[PDB]
RNA sequence: GAACUGGCGAUGCGGGAUGAACCGAACGUAGAGUUAAGGUGCCGGAAUACACGCUCAUCAGACACCACAAAAGGUGUUAGU
RNA sequence: UUUGCUCCACACAAUAUAGAUGGAUACGAAUAAGGCGUCCUUGUGGCGUCGCUGAACCAUAGCAGGCUAGCAACGGUGCACUUGGCGGAAAGGCCUUGGGUGCUUGCUGGCGAAUUGCAAUGUCAUUUUGCGUGGGGAUAAAUCAUUUGUAUACGACUUAGA
């Protein structure tokens, strides 16, 4: 068709953070659709990638991939925390993200 | 080893003989009866990969015989199931994608 | 000529309007209002429905377009007899608010062959249609 | 917090020289048993010379009411202590039940004189079994005949951030 | 969502949607919003003239030109409103800053594209009716805005031509639905129905 | 200038924007969970939550220590005797 | 100034990305009111219907989407042209005429896919520049130095000089 994917779109907001510290090992990602925590409880333990491209080819591509998990809800809107292997850059605040449907229960 | 043995069946998608992992699949509500598929021939040891050695590197750059008309028996009677109920050959021809507003914990599969 | 004005009428709320629960633990069945508390809140009671009877603040029920005959005050024998004999429940279910609500959930209960079902259907339906599109 | 009605029993320590105290009994509108036992005991101190340690409770119950789905008319008389002095007010509230009327009164209080938990003072609650000895003209609206009205100005709040129409507020 | 959003500033509240707007650019969502000079602030006219005149006193002693700048146009307005909520002297804020443009009027790169609503910041759901209300317009032109007229006889000019538009669009709209009401209840109409749509 | 206690001095950490003393809590290096005091429009992590009222200020008001306001008045408005 | 400059087509390199992954899908006004349809005496008109959210509408099947056969219609859509308009707020876009060409999943068939081995973004976007081709297009000024004095600390300014 025109349309191939199989991920959920989903924003980097912010660390996890006070008023004035911020924890970078966790990260707060907004997946879209998402209104409440019931819902984001669905999207538990799903793998993350955060998909970005450099000049220089490395390994065949010139696309690197940051891997990580959904582990628990955050707050009352459907925010979800989210750790990865090595942390998001933090310029990364606001960038879209890819949520898969893979470890699946149904 | 906690694998699921799938088919395609080939003659519609493409897909041969294969196994899949449970937790990167979804299993969806449609059901249509295997029964009549004689699939204990197949096991761990009936997908082997012949591991390569160290020294063999592909600078630049084939089938089972067996496997093939292992495909071909199956299918045949796969497709005798598909065709009973209408619009499944379309279906499993048809690829599966997310649009624009799907929501994955609001559909149901 | 005659004084012309524009009515602007909407919905009043008194005994025997039919509501429909907008959230909380019914949300989504429909009730008769029995009695006015105050400004903000009235005593209703949904006895077809399963709704029992209750003190509700407006700001949680739908008022409808359905009125019936009923007493102020009336107990819940007294409001499912009259409710089954003015009959509003099919009255509301001949309603194109119900008709959406019913389409709603019925495109929430597909599933994906369904879904494949209905694009197939769609393709033909918007054939036909857009083959009579070129007539007028 | 949300109210409840509860009997408190109680009555002084039995001694050689009185048993049989003469059971005291008051009606108690508190979130729980622990608020109600010390509000009785301090209306017991305003009244009695009794304290704690020198008397027991003999009963706790819980009064729940009688018709939960009639709609009644309470009065009210309170006392209150405002930032100068104490008042008498009498404040009648039309709804469903006791606990949800004195619920209402506490916040319409709170709201109204910024009368606290800790000032206000509830002498009496009474169902007005009768209509015209209702005296207040904000309850007294409510009780005309084919009694309707609408409701001008529907706001409904939406889930999304973004609306794709102008709004209506026809009700 | 959507690439860029188009918000309709008409009728909208200056603080509530500078607040949805801000935490929509900071996480990365594009807006544009035409249409300033018809927002809406709470209060009279009067006391927010005076809030501005009280604004305009605050100036750098030493050297105005240094000083506070008071902008004069409805767009710059907003624009100040929304800079307060946003931490613009970071490298993040003006990252999420540069994904805004405001405009008095319609522009011809967005008269002819969407315009939408924030219902949360909308005057009729959110002031109770009798309390007042200013205009962005009437207030800037009070306090210095040079083009106020202009801008009204270009928005009656896209007004003209949009319902041009509108009045074609309503005739197909109602071929197309006497169409398909007329291909209705055919066999696939009646299995769409049976399956929602 | 004294009395009893707790502190700062000798002490970082979360909150009070900011601060020696206030609130919470005292400190090896890390991981996970839960909270205190304080908060949840945006800056800013967290409900433009729910519920009942009150107030429209041509100097509104917005939180202890704490960064001020009184006597006297007002058919402004609300509730009472 | 030893063949330089610009534009067009693709050919290869480099360069990055504040962050495509079906579609930014166009009345205006009011909210104690409206929208749409229809009728008339065309109005601040009559009658009917709708809202109670976009949970919509459109699009959406095919090797990341192939190679072929037929049926039914004379539709739908893409590409390069082509005719006629309209658009100056930041127009740089919108509509339309005609023919060509490709696809059509509206309907029914035939062949292919494996081995990426049980997942690894599994690579499909657009931004700038350079160097090659081969096809057009055009053949300047400014500054220093000299001079002026309507200018001037010096710079700067205003003048003149084939």
């Amino acid at each position: 068709a025109e349309s191939h994917r199989l991920y959920v779109k989903g924003k980097h907001l912010s660390y996890q953070r006070s008023k004035r510290v911020n924890n970078p090992n966790v990260s707060l990602i907004k997946i879209e659709g998402v209104a409440t925590p019931q819902d984001a409880q669905f999207y538990l333990g799903k793998r993350i990638a955060y998909v970005y491209r450099a000049s220089k080819e490395v390994r065949g591509s010139k696309i690197r991939v940051m891997w990580g998990k959904v582990t628990r809800t955050h707050g009352n809107s459907g925010v979800v925390r989210a750790t990865f292997r090595n942390n998001l850059p933090a310029k990364t605040f606001g960038a879209s993200v890819r949520i898969f449907l893979y470890p699946s229960n149904i | 080893d906690n694998t699921l043995l799938v088919t395609g069946p080939f003659k519609v998608n493409g897909v041969p003989l294969r196994r899949v992992n449970a937790r990167y699949v979804i299993a969806t509500s449609t059901k249509v009866s295997v029964e009549g598929v004689n699939v204990e021939k197949f096991n761990v040891e009936y997908f082997a990969k012949e591991k390569l050695t160290k020294k063999e590197k592909k600078e630049a750059n084939e089938i089972k015989t067996e496997r093939v008309e292992d495909q071909k028996v199956v299918d045949k009677a796969l497709l005798a199931e598909i065709k009973k109920t209408p619009l499944l050959k379309q279906y499993l021809s048809a690829s599966f994608s997310l649009k624009n507003g799907d929501k994955p914990h609001l559909l149901k599969f | 000529t005659d004084s012309i004005v524009k009515a602007s009428n909407w919905r009043l709320v008194e005994v025997g309007r039919v509501v429909l629960i907008k959230k909380g633990q019914s949300a989504g069945k429909l009730a008769a209002i029995v009695e006015i508390i105050d400004q903000k809140k009235v005593l209703i009671d949904g006895p077809k429905a399963g709704v029992p009877r209750q003190a509700i603040n407006l700001g949680q029920v739908v008022l409808t377009p359905l009125t019936f005959a009923l007493p102020r005050g009336a107990r819940t024998a007294t409001v499912s007899k009259k409710w089954a004999a003015a009959a509003v429940c099919e009255k509301w279910a001949a309603s194109s608010w119900a008709k959406k609500i019913a389409q709603r959930e019925r495109r929430a209960a597909l599933t994906d062959f369904e879904r494949f079902q209905v694009m197939v259907l769609r393709k033909q339906k918007r054939y036909t249609v857009k083959k009579a599109l070129a007539k007028a | 917090a949300h109210f409840k009605e509860y009997q408190v029993i109680g009555r002084r320590l039995p001694t050689e020289s009185v048993p049989e105290p003469k059971l005291f009994r008051m009606r108690i509108f508190a979130s729980n048993e622990v608020i109600a036992k010390s509000r009785y005991w301090y209306f017991l101190q305003k009244l009695h010379k009794v304290k704690k340690a020198s008397g027991e409770i003999v009963s706790i119950n819980q009064i729940n009411e009688a018709h939960p789905t009639k709609v009644k008319n309470f009065g009210v008389w309170v006392r209150y202590d405002s930032r100068s002095g104490t008042h008498n007010m009498y404040k009648e509230i039309r709804d469903v039940s006791r606990v949800a009327a004195v619920e209402t009164l506490y916040q319409d209080m709170a709201a109204r004189h910024r009368a606290r938990f800790r000032s206000i003072h509830i002498l009496k609650v009474a169902e007005i079994e009768k209509t015209a000895d209702v005296k207040r003209q904000y309850v007294k609206q409510f009780l005309t005949k084919d009694l309707k009205f609408p409701l001008p100005h529907r706001v409904q709040k939406s889930t999304k951030t973004f609306s794709y129409k102008r709004p209506s507020t026809f009700y | 969502v959507e690439p860029v959003v188009v918000i309709d500033g008409k009728g909208h509240l200056v603080g509530r949607l500078a607040s949805v707007v801000a935490k929509q650019l900071l996480n990365g969502q594009k807006i544009v919003v035409v249409r300033a000079e018809e927002l809406n602030i709470s209060g009279e006219f009067f006391r927010n003239k005076l809030k501005y005149h009280d604004f305009l006193r605050k100036a750098t002693a030493f050297n105005k030109t240094r000083g506070p700048f008071h902008f004069r146009a409805p767009s710059r307005i907003f624009y100040k409103a929304l800079r307060g909520m946003v931490s613009h002297k970071t490298a993040r804020g003006k990252a999420a800053l540069e994904r805004l443009k405001v405009f008095e009027g319609i522009p011809p790169p967005y008269d002819k594209k969407k315009r939408v609503v924030v219902p949360q910041a909308l005057r009729v759901l959110r002031l109770k009716p009798g309390r007042k209300y200013t205009t962005l317009g009437k207030l800037s032109t009070s306090v210095g805005w040079k083009y106020e007229d202009v801008v009204a006889k270009l928005e009656a000019k896209r007004k003209v031509s949009s319902a041009e538009y509108y009045a074609k669009k309503r005739a197909f709209t109602k071929k197309v639905a006497s169409a398909n009401a007329t291909a209705a209840e055919s066999d696939v109409a009646k299995q769409l129905a049976a399956l929602g749509y």
